[PDB]
């Protein structure tokens, strides 16, 4: 099913899509508000050890939220705390109990609050919960690694979710695409190799219609030290994932 | 909200909720009301019901049960579904002593690979493939019901949920407690369920794990259904293949030369 799996997956992340411009109709929220909170749900996800999944889901049901509902900035992280717990329900065996989401935002909501706004969440989104991820297809991707190559799979799951943070310029493009080009430069940092030819035939993305993504992309790692948001950085240097965050970026694409 | 509805009998619990028969009160359409009580100041809506009802909104077959709607209240949460006449427990049954048509299990079995091979292809564990949870109506369709336990997977899956499927229906990797699953599952299910046609009686009857386990063993050796020909032989023991690789897929199985002459029975009510 992997090739029908992958093609309902590209059909599904156009319609899962949040609006590109949206945080330019927010009148009380910003980008560097959002950065904020996905920086906090990085931690959270460290706190409890969720999947990457769970995390990836969780920014997508903010962003459709607030491509559609208006929130001022001191319910933002109500918000975001709601999401997590949807998508913990969703994607993990063991999801942490409400009591512990609570505990996690140092007790400025209640109990009442997060509950009644998981229900809010849910009906915004229409209990539209299974979306594609940047994470979904790259693990899709890395099994057209020869070798496999744990440093690689680890820096383009890292280069996916610095993606996460920033909705300029992220928000445009696709989680497919992002994948793309996240694992075009792990392979390329580590290794040397690129894009490979058996996914173009896969995903019909070649080097240059990755391109504007992975320029982007490309600036996100080298400046990646100089963002205000770090906990993704102090998470990826860890063993778990080899350390792959303290590797210097490439200069250069040769693109 | 539910002013419109009026419940006419409780039908069952599944893995999680109540269901009912109810009649709209304005259409005449009789449903399915699966009514879910929400942990308003504990835990909130179930993962169960987050998963059934994301999942259901996106897998639309003739195989597959229809949500009709998400009734939404403070405190608890009504699925409408299509109602179904019975279950496929409840037919075998019926039929035990007089025996099902082969024609009507052939058919049975090759619209459930229908749907299974849709859930599958539209990255969707079922999970819990028993007769209890498979749905026929009085025009010869049967449909997978009671999406509780379903997921959706990655490719390639990763470890998942070890309590899943009940114990005469649950694959050999589950029981031995391998680290990953996937597809195979629920296909070892619907292998079950064809033999539990022709017989009308349990496949592997386990009771226990390890009872289970030595059933398996000696139907099949170390890693049957007399009424089946050489065809239906041939598609039950890929179905029951021991490793999970090996084992057919739903989208295989419908290209099986079983299925060459397959109609659509009307069944016997
Ligand atoms: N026992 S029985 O033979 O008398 C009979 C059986 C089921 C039904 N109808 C029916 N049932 C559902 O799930 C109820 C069932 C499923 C899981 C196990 C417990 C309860 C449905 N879900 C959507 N539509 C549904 N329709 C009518 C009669
Ligand atoms: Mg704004």
């Amino acid at each position: 099913y992997h090739e029908d799996i992958h093609t309902y997956l590209r059909e599904m992340e156009v319609k899962c899509k949040p609006k590109v411009g949206y945080m330019k109709k927010q009148p009380d929220i910003t980008n560097s508000m959002r950065a904020i909170l996905v920086d906090w749900l990085v931690e959270v996800g460290e706190e409890y050890k969720l999947q990457n999944e769970t995390l990836h889901l969780a920014v997508n049901y903010i962003d459709r939220f607030l491509s559609s509902m208006s929130v001022l900035r001191g319910k933002l992280q109500l918000v975001g705390t709601a999401a997590m717990l949807l998508a913990s329900k969703f994607e993990e065996i063991y999801p942490p109990e409400v009591a512990e989401f609570v505990y996690i935002t140092d007790d400025t909501y209640t109990k009442k609050q997060v509950l009644r706004m998981e229900h809010l969440v849910l009906k915004v989104l229409t209990f539209d919960l299974a979306a594609p991820t940047v994470n979904q297809f790259l693990t899709q991707y890395f099994l057209h690694q020869q070798p496999a190559n744990c440093k690689v799979e680890s820096l383009a799951m890292f280069l996916g979710e610095l993606s996460l943070i920033d909705a300029d310029p992220y928000l445009k493009y696709l989680p497919s695409v992002i994948a793309g080009a996240a694992f075009h430069l792990a392979l390329y940092t580590v290794t040397g190799q690129s894009w490979p030819e058996s996914l173009i035939r896969k995903t019909g993305y070649t080097l240059e219609s990755l391109k504007p993504c992975l320029m982007d992309l490309h600036q996100t790692y080298l400046k990646a030290p100089q963002h205000a948001q770090q906990s993704i950085r102090e998470k990826y240097k860890n063993s778990k994932y080899h350390g792959v965050s303290l590797l210097n970026p490439p200069e250069t694409l040769n693109l | 909200s539910m002013e419109n509805f009026q419940k006419v009998e409780k039908i069952g619990e599944g893995t999680y909720g109540v269901v009912y028969k109810a009649r709209n009160k304005l259409t005449g359409e009789v449903v399915a009301l699966k009514k879910i009580r929400l942990d308003t100041e504990t835990e909130g809506v179930p993962s169960t019901a987050i998963r059934e009802i994301s999942l259901l909104k996106e897998l639309n077959h003739p195989n597959i049960v229809k949500l009709l709607d998400v009734i939404h209240t403070e405190n608890k949460l009504y699925l409408v579904f299509e109602f179904l006449h019975q279950d496929l427990k409840t037919f075998m049954d019926a039929s035990a002593l007089t025996g099902i048509p082969l024609p009507l299990i052939k058919s049975y079995l090759f619209q459930l690979l229908q749907g299974l091979a849709f859930c599958h292809s539209h990255r969707v564990l079922h999970r819990d493939l028993k007769p209890q949870n498979l749905l026929i109506n009085t025009e010869g369709a049967i449909k997978l019901a009671d999406f509780g336990l379903a997921r959706a997977f990655g490719v390639p899956v990763r470890t998942y949920t070890h309590e899943v499927v009940t114990l005469w229906y649950r694959a050999p990797e589950i029981l031995l407690g391998c680290k990953y699953y996937s597809t195979a599952v629920d296909i070892w299910s619907l292998g079950c369920i064809f033999a539990e046609m022709v017989t009308r009686r349990a496949l592997f009857p386990g009771d226990s794990e390890i009872d289970q386990l030595f059933r398996i063993f000696r139907t099949l050796g170390t890693p049957v259904v007399p009424p089946l020909d050489e065809d239906g032989r041939s598609l039950l023991s890929q179905m029951l293949h021991y490793d999970p690789n090996k084992r057919i897929s739903a989208k295989a199985a419908l290209a099986h030369p079983f299925f060459q002459d397959v109609t659509k029975p009307v069944p016997h009510l």
